[PDB]
């Protein structure tokens, strides 16, 4: 199928011109009857379509943006790429590429432009911010009778004081994914993320079995591998 | 120029329910109306074009319908995977989105609670963190407790969303001490209170 | 004994069906009945000198776009009639009356009943070139498409021709239409899409029509001439009366010398003011 990826930094200070890339896999970005397109989503105002642009030249772009917004594409690469100028704290938001088009089509007896965005990416967090970058501190969540119940028990690990968001953990490299749970993170007042990730095995098993956790931070370029045991 | 209203904002529905969605223009907008679904951390998923017409990967228990003004995305009979947030759109407007949660039977949480390690106690701080797994409804009361004191303004909590499956919740509250004030109190406890519990049930463990 | 009033400004709220031949086009479109879709078979050769379209009017076949729409709908309207003529084009080498599961036609696959939907033979598209004369006194109007197929395996399925090309041409004009490939959104299930052009032919004119594929071809012409016919979208019902003016919102009587009730009017009628 046709697949796109957003690609760009995490975090931005402000009055910095963001950029994001799409990359576009198994489609002809070349083909004008296909616009390509840029949407973003905040929790407070939900979905805000950016702009988008045809490789013909042809572009429309959302008002409220006062023209900060810049589409273009190299087909060179199957790519095009969003510009947003002069960006504050009110445009940390997930930023979503997307496939669409606009058709002219007649029904309730009258010709009516229709838009449309039948292909997404998978979306991608930028923080605008002037505080830096750090990495995670990695904490075992360790085992014991007090996260035993019955035959189950819970373990996991406390992944502390990083900015920005966001941390991917895994657990065994990706081959543990039965009863994990990674918690959404919670902001403390120090202005540094924080959140837990737990699995629940079978008592039985911690004996036997290890319990790495994989943590990830790209913005910082921070991998922490940590072995979970039983106190 | 063209404002689109969303209702409900939010709603609850049984497996096997039937929910409508309404999304209603402030000026007739013809049959110029799309459906997308959103479902936790993933991108908004193209449902219905032009009002009624479902796309490819659609199950046929959706459907939508409306003209000029008034338009409803309708789910025939409910299942756990269409926990979503539903928006509809209209040229550049997106609507501002439907969150549908799955009504489910109660299911109480079963609690664990994790001393703060070694660690991150020599490094100045500690934080204890209770668990809370697979309980529904999502309301919940974690109080904490250091040597029978009531904690206030030293925690936080976050919540997973929704399993799309289980239809249940999880819960993981962290309360954070330096470690002077650890070390100078023995029991630390989490009390949860909860629809599915008779009586609220407390975990604890004692050094520090 | 009234005082004087020259504006008229009230409506019956109907339009009466005499002395104009009133065509109300209820669920159906002037273009969706000349093209033939199913659910408006029962407009075939139907004459008129009011079409009346509605609001509640919709497509129910193979999603379509019409570019030049408006230039179509004023030249069908003005000719007050959709007689059409059938004519025996030479269609060899070619699979014709290609059918749609969008385009239901008495519980089958069917399709727009004056268009022709042609695919390959045996696997072979040969390059066509087929003309017609026209040998009568009055313009010819044809009626045909391009089909943009969702993918490239659905052109070669279809066409056994990566690369479509048609051109229809009089001594007078030249259209040339390449279909554009690509996934559409699903319209009753169907992400393809057709681009529905028409060709004028004058007396003593011929048509050309050359395909390599993805032709919806003609089945004939309409006869056209730019008569005292017209059409109005108006959601006012037709009721029996008799009026000589018709405006959008129903019948007007046409005694006041003016009229503030609609700018667009049919017959006999006031001049309009504004309010
Ligand atoms: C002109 O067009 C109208 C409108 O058609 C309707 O709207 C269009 C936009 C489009 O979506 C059409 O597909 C759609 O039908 C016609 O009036 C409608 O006629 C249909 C049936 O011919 C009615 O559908 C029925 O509605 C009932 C509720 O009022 C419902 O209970 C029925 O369900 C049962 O029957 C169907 C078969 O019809 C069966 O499949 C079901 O499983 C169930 O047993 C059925 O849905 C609409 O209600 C009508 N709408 C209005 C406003 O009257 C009209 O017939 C047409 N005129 C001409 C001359 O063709
Ligand atoms: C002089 O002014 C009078 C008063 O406005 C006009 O008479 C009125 O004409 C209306 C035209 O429709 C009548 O309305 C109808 O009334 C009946 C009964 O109420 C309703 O059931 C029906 O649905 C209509 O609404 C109205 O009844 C009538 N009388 C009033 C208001 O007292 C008169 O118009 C002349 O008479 C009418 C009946 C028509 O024949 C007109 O063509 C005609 O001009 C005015 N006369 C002129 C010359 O302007
Ligand atoms: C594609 O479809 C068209 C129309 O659906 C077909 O044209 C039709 O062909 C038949 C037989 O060739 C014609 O039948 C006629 O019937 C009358 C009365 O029954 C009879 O008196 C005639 O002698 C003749 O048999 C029919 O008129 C004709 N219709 C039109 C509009 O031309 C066409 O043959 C189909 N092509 C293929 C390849 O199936
Ligand atoms: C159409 O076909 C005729 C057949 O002889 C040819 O002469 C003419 O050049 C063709 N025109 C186009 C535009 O392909």
């Amino acid at each position: 199928q046709v697949q796109l990826q957003e690609s760009g930094p995490g975090l931005v200070k402000p009055s910095e011109t963001l950029s994001l890339t799409c990359t576009v896999s198994g489609g002809s970005v070349s083909s004008n009857i296909y616009y390509w397109s840029w949407i973003r989503q905040t929790p407070g105002k939900g979905l805000e379509w950016l702009g988008y642009f045809y490789h013909s030249g042809s572009s429309n772009y959302n008002p409220s943006l006062k023209s900060r917004v810049t589409i273009s594409g190299d087909m060179s690469k199957n790519q095009f790429s969003l510009k947003l100028k002069s960006v504050t704290a009110a445009d940390t938001a997930i930023y979503y590429c997307a496939r669409g088009g606009v058709e002219n089509l007649m029904l309730v007896a009258v010709i009516q432009e229709m838009w449309y965005f039948d292909l997404w990416g998978r979306g991608t967090l930028v923080t605008v911010s002037g505080a830096s970058t750090k990495g995670p501190s990695v904490f075992p969540l360790a085992p014991s009778s007090k996260s035993t119940s019955g035959g189950t028990a819970a373990l996991g690990c406390l992944v502390k004081d990083y900015f920005p968001e966001p941390v991917t953990v895994s657990w065994n490299s990706g081959a543990l994914t039965s009863g994990v749970h990674t918690f959404p993170a919670v902001l403390q007042s120090s202005g540094l993320y924080s959140l837990s990730s737990v699995v629940t095995v079978p008592s039985s098993s911690l004996g036997t079995q290890t319990y790495i956790c994989n943590v990830n931070h790209k913005p910082s370029n921070t991998k922490v591998d940590k072995r979970v045991e039983p106190k | 120029d063209i404002q689109m209203t969303q209702t409900p904002s939010s709603l609850s529905a049984s497996v096997g329910d039937r929910v409508t969605i309404t999304c209603r223009a402030s000026q007739s907008i013809g049959a110029s109306l799309n459906w997308y679904q959103q479902k936790p951390g993933e991108a908004p998923k193209f449902l219905i074009y032009a009002a009624s017409n479902l796309q490819s990967g659609v199950p046929s228990r959706f459907s939508g319908s409306g003209s000029g003004t008034d338009f409803t995305l309708t789910i025939s009979s409910l299942q756990p995977e269409d926990f979503a947030t539903y928006y509809c759109q209209q040229q550049g407007t997106f609507g501002q989105g439907t969150k549908l949660e799955i009504k489910r039977t109660v299911a109480a949480p079963s609690v664990f609670i994790f001393p703060p390690s070694d660690e991150q106690l020599k490094s100045g701080t500690a934080s204890v963190v209770c668990l809370l797994n697979n309980f529904y409804p999502r309301e919940a009361k974690v109080q904490w407790k250091v040597d029978n004191a009531l904690q206030s303004g030293n925690s936080q909590e976050s919540v997973t969303e929704q399993d799309s499956k289980d239809s249940t919740y999880s819960l993981s509250s962290t309360l954070t001490l330096s470690k002077a004030d650890y070390e100078k109190h023995k029991v630390y406890a989490c009390e949860v209170t909860h629809q599915g519990l008779s009586s609220p049930v407390t975990k604890s463990f004692n050094r520090g | 004994t009234n005082a004087t009033e020259l504006v008229q400004n009230s409506s019956i709220g109907e339009i009466c069906d005499s002395p104009h031949q009133i065509l109300d086009g209820e669920n159906c479109t002037l273009i969706d009945a000349l093209l033939g879709d199913p659910q408006c078979d029962g407009f075939q050769n139907k004459k008129w000198d009011l079409f009346v379209e509605r609001s509640k009017a919709y497509s129910n076949c193979y999603p379509y776009d019409v570019p030049d729409y408006a230039s179509l709908r004023s030249l069908v309207a003005s000719s007050g009639t959709l007689e059409f003529n059938n004519e025996s084009f030479n269609w060899n080498g070619v699979t014709q009356n290609g059918t749609s599961s969008a385009c239901i036609r008495r519980s089958n696959n069917s399709f727009f009943s004056r268009l022709n939907w042609l695919t390959h033979l045996n696997f072979k598209y040969p390059a066509l070139n087929v003309t017609m004369p026209n040998n009568e006194q009055f313009d010819k109007l044809y009626i045909w498409g391009v089909h943009h197929p969702v993918t490239d395996k659905d052109q070669i399925f279809l066409y056994a021709q990566p690369s479509g090309r048609i051109t229809v041409s009089t001594k007078r004009s030249q259209q040339a239409v390449i279909p554009n490939i690509g996934f559409r959104p699903r319209i009753r299930n169907i992400p393809s899409r057709i681009s529905i052009y028409w060709t004028i032919v004058k007396p003593g004119d011929i048509l050309l029509i050359n395909s390599t594929g993805n032709l919806i071809a003609p089945r004939g012409y309409f006869k056209i001439r730019s008569g005292k016919s017209s059409i109005m979208r108006s959601d006012a019902p037709i009721g029996k009366c008799k009026s000589e003016c018709i405006t959008p919102n129903g019948s007007i009587p046409n005694d006041k010398p003016f009229q503030n009730v609609n700018r667009i009017t049919y017959g006999a009628c006031p001049r309009y003011v504004k309010q």
